[PDB]
RNA sequence: GGCCAGCAUCAGUUUUGGUGGCAGGAUAAAUCCAUAGGAAUGUAGCUUGCCUCGGUAAGUAUUAUAGCCUGUG
RNA sequence: AGAACUGGCGAUGCGGGAUGAACCGAACGUAGAGUUAAGGUGCCGGAAUACACGCUCAUCAGACACCACAAAAGGUGUUAGUUCAUCUAGACAGCCGGACGGUGGCCAUGGAAGUCGGAAUCCGCUAAGGAGUGUGUAACAACUCACCGGCCGAAUGAACUA
RNA sequence: GCAGUCAAGCGUUAUAGCGACAUUGCUUUUUGAUUCGAUGUCGGCUCUUCCUAUCAUACCGAAGCAGAAUUCGGUAA
RNA sequence: UUUGCUCCACACAAUAUAGAUGGAUACGAAUAAGGCGUCCUUGUGGCGUCGCUGAACCAUAGCAGGCUAGCAACGGUGCACUUGGCGGAAAGGCCUUGGGUGCUUGCUGGCGAAUUGCAAUGUCAUUUUGCGUGGGGAUAAAUCAUUUGUAUACGACUUAGA
């Protein structure tokens, strides 16, 4: 009901989570998906990179500038897998990807901001325990994403301050719920639990 | 401080005596108590107190309580029924904040509109009271 | 699948059943009828020859060893069970390696046969030492130095990884043949033995322990008792 | 679908100076009374020298489980059919009910043997009166006196496209 | 590192509708082969069921009974 | 099979402290600590006493199981390398060119400089992991030790020793110089 | 009166809920009650072994300080 | 390949099989409403990321025509079966002990003793032990396994089928 | 290739008929001695790329591999 | 190129087109484990408690929200100033000080609503390259043409000239 909705992307199996989204945005939902680096695809590393190895050797053989465009970082991924299933060559289907903003990590202002998950897509929801599954961080800096320290810092960064105000926050909360906790015997008080509140 | 320490990671267990939740079909937010196990997913229970029939049922169609008494295997259903009545499952059910939980819930699902009135009233006269108090503090 | 492969050998001499065991119930049974005095005797790791040798010094006699189970299963478990009165103390009586000798000579000519019988025997793991041993420094012999080393062939090369791996000496190859560096002391004199120190004593070929039969007990035909004989139980 | 157990008593037609035919019954495993005659007609044509169209179907009677309420241990006698012949197969189910384990035994058929209803016969279900006659380690594992186990790794279902919270396996 | 060509998985129409000419011919040549050659054309109570005692006695007790039926 | 409950033993003697929590095993005896990290197996942990501790697996299969065995191995080792240690003797031979084998530290690193293998001029160079201590044999000639509480990390320091070693290009029938592990054992010899 | 609608009472077709009365089967089988037997994945009690002051290990005991199964009504 | 008969298509649009001469459904005035066929219901894409019982992990699985590759061949992958055997007078593993005597059997060999070879392949004593299953020696020695026993204590092995 | 042999199986209650792995004979006999009818499409120059079924270069495994050289094989374009 | 160009307050004016109509409401990590509270000997510590969905929480009454009279309290909240700190991943936002000025439904009152006629989105939210009022701020370059050759088919490039 949010008129934007921020969904972390950690832990989320990439093509359930490309499915919904694709989804919501021919539904006319605006979506921004955060710290992509840390999405999750199912079976074992090699086996990813293989995949991706084969989709590095499709190239136009007459010109490679006019091929196949094999974007690295993965945001770059995952923006793949939800335009394979976006019917994107239509003004329809660039007006839904055109309500999607991918990034990796968390950068402002969405730093600030309430993040979601969506638990059909989720890994520890989804698959059987055992299975291997592959970070695409990893995938990323196999296949040629240069960037995976940098992000690696300032997500560091940005943790640290965000401990830093929810221990502020839970200061708050706590003192809130002792002055609530105090006035429960009021007649007022007693309405309310009578009435469901 | 010479001894080892382990975490327990304690968990509800599928066993003879366990109560549990219905949550879908004809007795659905009913308790039942589990008589004899059938296989790692099938359970037989017996609900005598609440109207749930004696009746073999999927594990995945219940949800396990903390709740347990004693009873003996492939007890009866009136035997299941003295057995709650003696320990008591209703009270100690009830007196649970899960079960309060879903009171709550049916009890604001049952409000009307001069009931939401109401507690928008009281809600506000509650909200100045805390405020001033916690204003202070 | 991936389970263990039992390995195929082919052979002459092929596996004992329960027609064995029969056998064996069926003969025991027969010497307790047939003989008077019934001893139980204790002859753990005896060697075949001198087993032999009493079974032909007791000539007349029947010595029958067998599973322990076997025998006591014979003699009959409990007093229900017992094929003649009084002998379940007999049967439980046994223990270890086994031997019943069913015989009609005189106790006192058992008892001083029993008393008056010894052997020697390798050292055994578990058991006191009965010397000290030493290989000496430099070229290792066979006897490994108990005999003079002119006297003795050298130990031949192909038992250096033996030496060398299972009993943990350390040895080298000098011009083919096993040198050590420094004199390697093995076992000492009243001290109990491992089955690595007992196994280079056998290879040593050091016999200086001895094999004394032990006696149980034995039961009587006519006054249908057991009497305890204690011989050789220190 | 969900079976139902029947009896199934007919006879050959009762002909001139031949009367009052032998009466045979079957009991047959089906989920209505049409395929219950279709499963006897084949089988008394199979067994006996018996055709539908000489014959007749005196009744059919459903058979209630006497004690559905009863867990119990049932052994299932099996055969089907092969291009090198008729096979043999024993199970063992624990179940409260014979039609209930019998649909048991028909899932399992096509789910590991690759079998189908009509290549599959019942020949014998029977309860397993003694614990100790129960021969099969999956069904001996639930026997054990005071038997617990947890059920780890909880998977909750949702109604809602997102939620605002990490989700927990506990239990 | 270099990964090799991959097999294509997608059927071809062509191959497709040989393939059932061929299954055709394979199952008529089949027929014809079976009515041609010359060749020579009850499992019992498996081990593992439980009342295998009473099962034979119910069957001997038949075979007795059905042995004088048909005599007298 | 799907077996409903399969479990393993581990006994702890009396020096030793274990700490659970997470399948993050910490071992605390007379040698030292050691830490184990087997969040890669899923597994349960439970204490009945202070001498015994059980793992079990509930609803397994073969490779879970398989898993539960080597958990308790692994533990068992730890136990023991905490409680004796862990002692790897090995022997340097050769036919004509005396191998030289010293400490060097680099940057305070400890490695162990092998020298004159078959004579050649190259310097081989194998890092001494942390946790282990290597002393040259005392009356045995041409002998290395290497001891510690980790086996894992002692006996790949071996292996990493004896292939640095290896021969090329020669019939291994003729050439028989190397570094070679003669002897795996515990430091403690009270018995 | 031309344009666009809203509601009510009907008619034709159709879709989707709630609720009532009957009939058959083993005149459902069960649950429940009564009665007679039986065993263990053996409840109370008793014995001994030796265990953190009695919780247990193994023999006995078929309802006892739990219960269960089968037959009949 | 040669005969007999009957269907589909040419003259024919429509739904489905991604795409199509013979495949599945269905034959056609203009419209409205309802229900379906065949095929489907993660997203492209209208329609359950439905429910339930099992199987599978593939260093390019599979989602296929039911023909071929295909030897129903190979695999210490996994699941379910069938038929035989061993088992508290003791199951599979493991450790330890025994593993003998005539005898270094005869011929041959520079040497050959169970183990380079050629033919006999017996008898005794046994719980059991081959005129020897392999390593080893110039020959012996030594080890081993065939077999038996002691400790351990509950199931296990083999051959097939899917 | 033809003709035959054996038998792990398949088949049977009529030792009929199929039949894997093996194997024999002819082609082809012992002392390393001493060109025979393509009936209808071929080869170059320049220049690019691909396959691996690898000749060389890299790293490995085995072999009477002493060394040197070489043989067989694996990954690898 | 008939005072051009640009922001700061305030009047008139129009303006809000992939789709506002109470609020996108911020730990991290694990899931065969965690969140919160509390205590100590501060740890892989003890005790208590929670989940089983956001079905929550916060806001939410007044001519689309008027005009006035009080009671209680010293709280809540809007606006324009103002104090200080923090934030560079695309910071453009987060927190905080002090007065001012309003409102307050925490509680008690008094006046007003009608006729949009029985419904018809029945129009309610930031930004405005438009003008009028005005207090202040600052007074450039590029291209053609000429010219060089480190450049060049032509464009382009690289130089120089008040
Ligand atoms: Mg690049
Ligand atoms: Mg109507
Ligand atoms: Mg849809
Ligand atoms: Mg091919
Ligand atoms: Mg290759
Ligand atoms: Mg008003």
């Amino acid at each position: 009901v949010e008129p934007v909705v921020v969904i972390d992307g950690k832990g989320h199996l990439v093509g359930r989570l490309a499915s919904v989204v694709a989804k919501q945005l021919l539904n006319g939902q605006k979506i921004v998906v955060v710290r992509a680096e840390e999405l999750n695809i199912s079976g074992e590393f090699f086996r990813n990179k293989l995949k991706y190895h084969d989709f590095l050797r499709k190239a136009t053989a007459f010109n490679k500038t006019r091929g196949p465009f094999h974007f690295r970082a993965p945001s770059r991924i995952f923006y793949k897998a939800l335009r394979g299933m976006v019917s994107h060559k239509t003004a329809r289907g660039k007006a839904a990807l055109e309500r999607l903003k991918v990034f990796e990590g968390i950068p402002p202002p969405y730093d600030k901001k309430k993040r979601v998950v969506v638990p059909q897509a989720l890994r520890v929801l989804r698959l059987k325990p055992g299975r291997k599954y592959t970070t695409l961080g990893k995938l990323s800096t196999s296949v040629g994403w240069k960037y995976e320290d940098v992000v690696a810092k300032l997500e560091a960064k940005r943790k640290v301050s965000s401990a830093e105000y929810y221990a502020k926050k839970r200061a708050f909360t706590k003192k809130v719920a002792s002055a609530n906790a105090t006035a429960a015997e009021s007649d007022v008080a007693k309405q309310l639990a009578a009435l469901g509140y | 401080s010479t001894d080892s320490i382990v975490k327990a990671s304690n968990w509800r267990l599928v066993e003879v005596g366990r109560v549990v939740l219905i949550k879908k079909g004809q007795s659905a937010g009913k308790l039942a108590a589990i008589v004899e196990i059938i296989d790692q997913k099938k359970v037989l229970i017996d609900g005598p107190k609440a109207g749930v029939p004696r009746q073999a049922i999927n594990l995945g169609q219940v949800v396990l309580t903390p709740l347990t008494f004693a009873l003996p295997r492939g007890a009866r259903t009136a035997t299941v029924s003295k057995k709650w009545a003696a320990a008591a499952v209703c009270e100690k059910w009830a007196a649970s904040s899960w079960a309060k939980k879903i009171a709550q819930r049916e009890r604001r699902a049952a409000l009307t509109d001069f009931e939401r009135f109401q507690v928008m009233v009281l809600r506000k006269q509650k909200r100045y009271t805390v405020k001033k108090a916690l204003a202070k503090a | 699948r991936s389970k263990r492969s039992k390995l195929v050998t082919l052979a002459q001499t092929d596996k004992k059943g329960r027609e064995n065991k029969e056998r064996i119930f069926d003969e025991v049974r027969e010497a307790l009828d047939t003989y008077r005095y019934v001893w139980v005797l204790h002859l753990d790791d005896v060697r075949t020859p001198v087993l032999q040798e009493i079974r032909t010094s007791w000539a007349g006699s029947k010595l029958i060893m067998g599973k322990r189970k076997v025998l006591q299963k014979a003699l009959g478990e409990k007093r229900e069970e017992e094929y003649k009165e009084n002998l379940y103390q007999l049967s439980k009586l046994c223990s270890g390696v086994t031997g019943l000798l069913f015989t009609d000579e005189d106790v006192n000519t058992v008892k001083e046969y029993f008393k008056s019988y010894v052997r020697s025997d390798y050292s055994r793991p578990n058991t006191k030492a009965p010397l000290t041993f030493t290989i000496p420094e430099g070229i290792v012999y066979s006897r490994g130095g108990q005999i003079p080393a002119e006297e003795d062939v050298p130990m031949i090369h192909s038992l250096e990884p033996t030496m060398r791996n299972k009993f943990e000496i350390p040895t080298k190859i000098k011009a083919g043949k096993i040198t050590i560096d420094s004199p390697y002391l093995v076992c000492t004199e009243g001290e109990k033995l491992d089955v690595r120190q007992a196994l280079i004593l056998k290879q040593f070929g050091i016999a200086a322990s001895e094999f004394k039969v032990k006696v149980s007990a034995y039961y009587d035909n006519d006054s249908s008792t057991v009497e305890s004989t204690n011989i050789n139980m220190e | 679908a969900h079976f139902k157990e029947y009896q199934v008593i007919g006879r050959r037609l009762p002909t001139e100076s031949v009367p009052e035919p032998k009466l045979f019954r079957m009991r047959i495993f089906a989920s209505n009374e049409v395929i219950a005659k279709s499963r006897y007609w084949y089988f008394l044509q199979k067994l006996h020298k018996v055709k539908k169209a000489s014959g007749e179907i005196v009744s059919i009677n459903q058979i209630n489980e006497a004690h559905p309420t009863k867990v119990k241990n049932f052994g299932v006698w099996v055969r089907y059919d092969s291009r090198s012949g008729t096979h043999n197969m024993y199970k063992e189910i624990r179940d409260v009910s014979r039609v209930a384990a019998v649909e048991t035994l028909y899932q399992d058929m096509a789910a590991r043997h690759r079998a189908r209803f009509r290549s599959i016969h019942i020949l014998k279900v029977a309860e397993i009166e003694k614990t100790a006659d129960v021969k099969r380690q999956y069904v001996k594992q639930f026997l054990t006196k005071d038997l617990k186990f947890p059920l780890p790794h909880r998977v909750q279902k949702s109604t809602k496209t997102f939620s605002y919270k990490r989700p927990s396996t506990f239990y | 590192m270099r990964v090799r060509k991959r097999q294509s998985r997608r059927t071809s129409t062509k191959l497709k509708e040989g393939i059932k000419k061929k299954a055709s011919a394979h199952r008529k040549k089949e027929k014809k082969m079976a009515k041609k050659d010359v060749t020579w054309r009850d499992p019992g109570i498996p081990s593992n069921f439980p009342y295998k005692a009473k099962i034979l006695e119910e069957i001997e007790a038949k075979k007795m009974k059905d042995l004088e039926e048909r005599e007298l | 099979m799907k077996y409903i409950q399969t479990e393993q033993q581990i006994e702890v003697p009396e020096g030793v402290t274990v700490s659970i929590k997470s399948r993050i095993v910490k071992v605390v005896g007379p040698r030292g600590t050691l830490t184990k990290n087997l969040k890669h197996i899923d597994v349960t942990f439970t204490k009945v006493n202070n001498q015994l501790i059980k793992v079990a697996v509930h609803n397994g299969g073969r490779k879970h199981v398989a898993a539960l065995r080597t958990v308790k191995s692994l533990v068992d080792n730890m136990i023991t390398g905490v409680t004796k240690g862990y002692k790897y003797k090995m022997r340097y031979v050769y036919a004509h060119f005396p191998i030289n084998v010293n400490i060097v530290e680099k940057d305070g690193a400890k490695f162990i400089e092998v020298r004159n293998f078959l004579g050649d001029k190259k310097i081989r160079n194998v890092p001494v992991r942390d946790g282990v201590t290597i002393e040259f044999s005392t009356n045995v000639k041409d002998e290395i030790v290497l001891s510690g509480n980790s086996v894992e990390d002692v006996s790949q320091n071996a292996a990493d020793l004896q292939q640095i070693c290896r021969v090329r290009n020669k019939d291994i029938r003729k050439f028989l110089d190397g570094i070679y592990v003669s002897h795996k054992g515990f430091i403690t010899e009270d018995l």
